[PDB]
RNA sequence: CUAUAACGGUCCUAAGGUAGCGAAAUUCCUUGUCGGGUAAGUUCCGACCCGCACGAAAGGCGUAACGAUCUGGGCACUGUC
RNA sequence: AGUAACGCAAACAUUGGUGAGAAUCCAAUGCCCCGAAAACCUAAGGGUUCCUCCGCAAGGUUCGUCCACGGAGGGUGAGUCAGGGCCUAAGAUCAGGCCGAAAGGCGUAGUCGAUGGACAACAGGUGAAUAUUCCUGUACUACCCCUUGUUGGUCCCGAGGGACGGAGGAGGCUAGGUUAGCCGAAAGAUGGUUAUCGGUUCAAGGACGCAAGGUGACCCUGUUUUUCAGGGUAAGAAGGGGUAGAGAAAAUGCCUCGAGCCAAUGUUCGAGUACCAGGCGCUACGGCGCUGAAGUAACCGAUGCCAUACUCCCAGGAAAAGCUCGAACGACCUUCAACAAAAGGGUACCUGUACCCGAAACCGACACAGGUAGGUAGGUAGAGAAUACCUAGGGGCGCGAGACAACUCUCUCUAAGGAACUCGGCAAAAUAGCCCCGUAACUUCGGGAGAAGGGGUGCCCCCUCGGGGGUCGAAGUGACCAGGCCCGGGCGACUGUUUACCAAAAACACAGGUCUCCGCAAAGUCGUAAGACCAUGUAUGGGGGCUGACGCCUGCC
RNA sequence: GUGAAACUAAGUGGAGGUCCGAACCGACUGAUGUUGAAGAAUCAGCGGAUGAGUUGUGGUUAGGGGUGAAAUGCCACUCG
RNA sequence: AUCCCGUGUGAAUCAGCAAGGACCACCUUGCAAGGCUAAAUACUCCUGGGUGACCGAUAGCGAAGUAGUACCGUGAGGGA
């Protein structure tokens, strides 16, 4: 019932850094490439969809 | 007949869950899926515990197969599942072991059973527990034994050799009734976990090797076809060579 | 008696389309011909068979129920006119 | 081109006020809209949008004194709420292990992983912005502390328990609601009238307790078996004890003792000098201080509670920890050390907590006619969470003002005719609830079927517990709501599925049929391999091909 | 009803990929919209609505692939 | 031919063995089946000096100011 466009949903946080966080890029060999090529670029901000464990942007 | 006990210690909830799928996460086995959730009920087939008299409390239905299964005690406590024997009624007493008189739900090797007995639930290496006839109204009759091989004609009418020293039941498996059902709507297919199936012929080319003619498709494909590409009808696939060729002898018809 | 062909001759094939259906979601010529429904019917229903080119699990022929199915007619109803 | 538009057809109006300036900002009085939301709350998300003061460049589809905008300064308080310090599911990683040019792949113990298991708090008050968090009351968990009582406790291990489906209806109850009773106020300029308007509230928790409820075997006699009455049988229920076998607990077998049990709810404490209609006084006229009456009963009645209680069905309905029980084996600790108890006093880990959340703050590039899990469920009419009109609470759609041409769109009606329209009755109109009579061909005997078609219906009295009499209207389920139907044929048996965004079908599926492969280290599929699926299955099963209910059949080569 | 059984009203019972119909899932016709209010909507009607149902949270399968009640459909407005 | 590898076979020790572009004879040259070694050569994320018929804000680095920033994208990435 809902638009094509809407492919972006309210998703929790905590399931998108299980999937685009930090320390899932770390463990592949290639997520590795990934964060080496990021800091050549040298990018404020690694890995975009991160989040606290606990803290002010915690998902619980 | 059916009326469900509370859970004995024999039924669990550990099991594989994706049905047809393997590690690689992968639709191997196709059309499984959706259904009923089910407990594991942990059978005894190879019913190695010797000597001891059994007593066959009451009868139970299983999801997993078309057969009934028997909880039976002992003087022991200890509690099993066997498969249902045709015409075993509560109340009634089995026993397992070498020198054992021949009734429904005895189990006994094949150096004992007086030709012609009708046999279920065999084994084909020792200890390895019981593996032919093991479904609804299946049964296999001993015809000859001969050396240290005795012979049977399987529920497929296949005959063939196995050890003399492997147990098996006697009696028939109960339930025979099962194939009498007619499941009668596309839901009571879904409530076992069997998906809907597509025809070859419909599918498009890239999917299927009977792929889409313009209307309505006979299969130009001068033989009837996998999925994968191999003929469909009659190739035989039993593996040319293996070990189990020289025990084998008649082949089923 | 005009006609048609149950019946014969021959030809060629691995064998020559049986039951049932048939101008059909299949019929080219073709708005085939007949009957019905309409004041008037290239659609519709029934039947003929001359099946260009139906046909038996790429199923054949029936069929109660069912369908935001396709298609013809009728009562009620209306600014559809 | 100073043109189209200014984002719904819920609707604004006036009087004051502030101000340089007001259709738009504030207040008052009307009027209007939502009310299974356009209300209140919570998950996710957002991230400071929340509050106060200041501002009006830009933003805001106009305006602007205003703001979710800009500037400063503030604001989120927990043993009990939600997660973590507890446990595991799908899944993920995986020591060693197997495989692989490399990277890596598979996989065992382990360890992660809630959307589930376990586990303790409620009422009132304060309140520029927080409250089961702060205050005052009563509570409750987990430790520690002392007294007393025992001597072994602790983990590892053995066990019981935790622990589970769908559908159905009948109870027994509350939550709510309505009407009385009690209490307080009432005159609302009209013909009459007090028939009116307000109040009648209280939680967690602790003690008690359970029938007209539900369960507790059989046999004889009756009440319809039932609710019951008399007798009898000897475990015959929750619930306990003993014994036996290699046998502690458990499971299992034999023996014994028990007629009660179960749990919502209820009574009482908590709980009154709480809360509250009014009453009195102040008004910075915003709000504030002061004293407070009655606080019960009946009938409706849940989709909530007992309740995993029943009965039935087949498709047969998670794990692990806390918890309860316990010998041998192993490890460790041991005396004022440890454990066991009823009181008493003490003691109290992190993180979330603002605000929005049927949204102008999330998701749609917008202050966008859209999307977004859950909770709570008032009145009158009604079968109802439909509809209409309302309460609580929230709103009047961030451009207006006129005028009343053509034309377009959303709508109401139309004389006579009634499908003549058109590709086609497309769209409109018609029908409609309830009770009563009646109801065909055909059939797989289930259907068809609400077939078709007809009658009745408001409001008063009277009778029986539907009937008669009266009476209005042109019209009585008078609005909203609420089937057009019949006769044929093709196709497909059927409910289903499908081309997100031009195709919903005759296509796909299907139950059924039939062929063929496959004897378990199965065939088949995926992998270089290891191995995984198939299957913790075993030919009444597993692959694959065609056909497609049921009926009649399925011919030759 | 007969000795067994069949056959038939009755009551009870509450089956169904039953029926009508909100939520909810869809998307059949029409009108509007077409520099839209909206990169698929609104309005009036329409289909399913105890099931082969709907949906939340957390996961799985990845491009010589995956998934497909099969449309070359879908795999982040991209899919021979 | 020389060189180096899968599968299978499989020698000779200096009176030998290998190479001299199939192969044989002769002559010449060399000593496989154990290792290790600097320089001359390649390069610029850079450091220190220097030069420039190099740029001068649409150029020169994407970047003379928050520059891998704002913003866009689930993400890899894009990018003023
Ligand atoms: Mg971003
Ligand atoms: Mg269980
Ligand atoms: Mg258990
Ligand atoms: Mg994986
Ligand atoms: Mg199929
Ligand atoms: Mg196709
Ligand atoms: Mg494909
Ligand atoms: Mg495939
Ligand atoms: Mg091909
Ligand atoms: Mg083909
Ligand atoms: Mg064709
Ligand atoms: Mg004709
Ligand atoms: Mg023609
Ligand atoms: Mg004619
Ligand atoms: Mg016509
Ligand atoms: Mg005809
Ligand atoms: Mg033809
Ligand atoms: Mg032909
Ligand atoms: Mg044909
Ligand atoms: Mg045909
Ligand atoms: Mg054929
Ligand atoms: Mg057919
Ligand atoms: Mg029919
Ligand atoms: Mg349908
Ligand atoms: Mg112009
Ligand atoms: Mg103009
Ligand atoms: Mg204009
Ligand atoms: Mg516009
Ligand atoms: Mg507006
Ligand atoms: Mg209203
Ligand atoms: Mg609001
Ligand atoms: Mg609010
Ligand atoms: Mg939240
Ligand atoms: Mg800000
Ligand atoms: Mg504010
Ligand atoms: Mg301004
Ligand atoms: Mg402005
Ligand atoms: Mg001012
Ligand atoms: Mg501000
Ligand atoms: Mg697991
Ligand atoms: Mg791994
Ligand atoms: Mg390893
Ligand atoms: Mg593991
Ligand atoms: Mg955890
Ligand atoms: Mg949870
Ligand atoms: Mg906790
Ligand atoms: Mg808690
Ligand atoms: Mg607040
Ligand atoms: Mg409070
Ligand atoms: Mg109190
Ligand atoms: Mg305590
Ligand atoms: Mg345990
Ligand atoms: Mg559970
Ligand atoms: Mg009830
Ligand atoms: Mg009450
Ligand atoms: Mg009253
Ligand atoms: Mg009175
Ligand atoms: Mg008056
Ligand atoms: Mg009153
Ligand atoms: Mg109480
Ligand atoms: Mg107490
Ligand atoms: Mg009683
Ligand atoms: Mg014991
Ligand atoms: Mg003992
Ligand atoms: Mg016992
Ligand atoms: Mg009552
Ligand atoms: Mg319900
Ligand atoms: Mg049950
Ligand atoms: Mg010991
Ligand atoms: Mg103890
Ligand atoms: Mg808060
Ligand atoms: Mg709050
Ligand atoms: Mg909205
Ligand atoms: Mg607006
Ligand atoms: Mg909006
Ligand atoms: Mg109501
Ligand atoms: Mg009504
Ligand atoms: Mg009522
Ligand atoms: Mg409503
Ligand atoms: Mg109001
Ligand atoms: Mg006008
Ligand atoms: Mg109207
Ligand atoms: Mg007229
Ligand atoms: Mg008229
Ligand atoms: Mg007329
Ligand atoms: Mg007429
Ligand atoms: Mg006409
Ligand atoms: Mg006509
Ligand atoms: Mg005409
Ligand atoms: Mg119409
Ligand atoms: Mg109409
Ligand atoms: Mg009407
Ligand atoms: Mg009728
Ligand atoms: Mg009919
Ligand atoms: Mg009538
Ligand atoms: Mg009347
Ligand atoms: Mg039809
Ligand atoms: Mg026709
Ligand atoms: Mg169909
Ligand atoms: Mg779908
Ligand atoms: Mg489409
Ligand atoms: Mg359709
Ligand atoms: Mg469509
Ligand atoms: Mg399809
Ligand atoms: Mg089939
Ligand atoms: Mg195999
Ligand atoms: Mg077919
Ligand atoms: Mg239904
Ligand atoms: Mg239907
Ligand atoms: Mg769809
Ligand atoms: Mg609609
Ligand atoms: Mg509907
Ligand atoms: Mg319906
Ligand atoms: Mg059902
Ligand atoms: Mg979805
Ligand atoms: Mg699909
Ligand atoms: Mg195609
Ligand atoms: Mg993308
Ligand atoms: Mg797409
Ligand atoms: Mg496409
Ligand atoms: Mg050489
Ligand atoms: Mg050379
Ligand atoms: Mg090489
Ligand atoms: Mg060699
Ligand atoms: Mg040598
Ligand atoms: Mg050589
Ligand atoms: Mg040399
Ligand atoms: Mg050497
Ligand atoms: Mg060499
Ligand atoms: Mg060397
Ligand atoms: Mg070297
Ligand atoms: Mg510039
Ligand atoms: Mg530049
Ligand atoms: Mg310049």
């Amino acid at each position: 019932k809902a638009a094509l466009c809407l492919t972006k949903r309210s998703r929790s946080r905590k399931s998108l850094a299980r999937t685009h966080g930090f320390r899932l890029r770390m463990s592949t060999t290639s997520g590795r490439a990934l964060l080496k090529r990021r800091r050549a670029k040298g990018r404020k901000i690694l890995c975009t969809k991160t989040n606290p464990s606990s803290g002010k942007r915690a998902s619980p | 007949q059916v009326k469900s006990n509370p859970r004995n210690n024999l039924i669990s909830g550990q099991r594989r869950c994706g049905k047809g799928r393997n590690a690689r996460g992968i639709i191997t086995a196709r059309h499984r899926g959706g259904g009923h959730k089910r407990l594991y009920r942990k059978i005894d087939f190879r019913r190695n515990e010797k000597d001891i008299y059994g007593k066959i409390v009451t009868i139970e239905y299983d999801p997993n197969r078309n057969a009934y299964i028997c909880l039976i005690h002992y003087g022991d406590g200890e509690k099993r599942y066997i498969l249902h024997p045709r015409g075993a009624i509560i109340g009634d007493t089995i026993v397992s072991g070498t020198e054992v008189p021949i009734k429904m739900g005895n189990a006994l090797p094949l150096t004992d059973m007086p030709l012609g007995t009708a046999i279920h639930n065999i084994e084909i290496t020792l200890g390895r527990g019981g593996q032919l006839a093991r479904a609804a109204g299946a049964v296999a009759k001993l015809i000859a034994k001969e050396g240290k091989s005795a012979t049977l004609k399987l529920p497929s009418g296949e005959v063939r050799l196995i050890s003399k020293n492997c147990s098996a039941t006697v009696g028939q498996v109960g339930n025979v009734g099962v194939n009498q059902k007619r499941l009668g709507r596309a839901g009571s297919k879904r409530w076992l976990g069997k998906r809907p199936v597509v025809r070859g012929v419909v599918m498009n080319p890239v999917d299927h090797p009977h792929g889409g003619g313009e209307g309505r498709a006979p299969i130009g494909r001068k033989s009837p076809t996998t999925p994968w590409g191999y003929p469909a009808l009659g190739r035989r696939s039993r593996k040319r060579n293996k070990y189990s060729d020289n025990f084998i002898i008649r082949r089923r018809s």
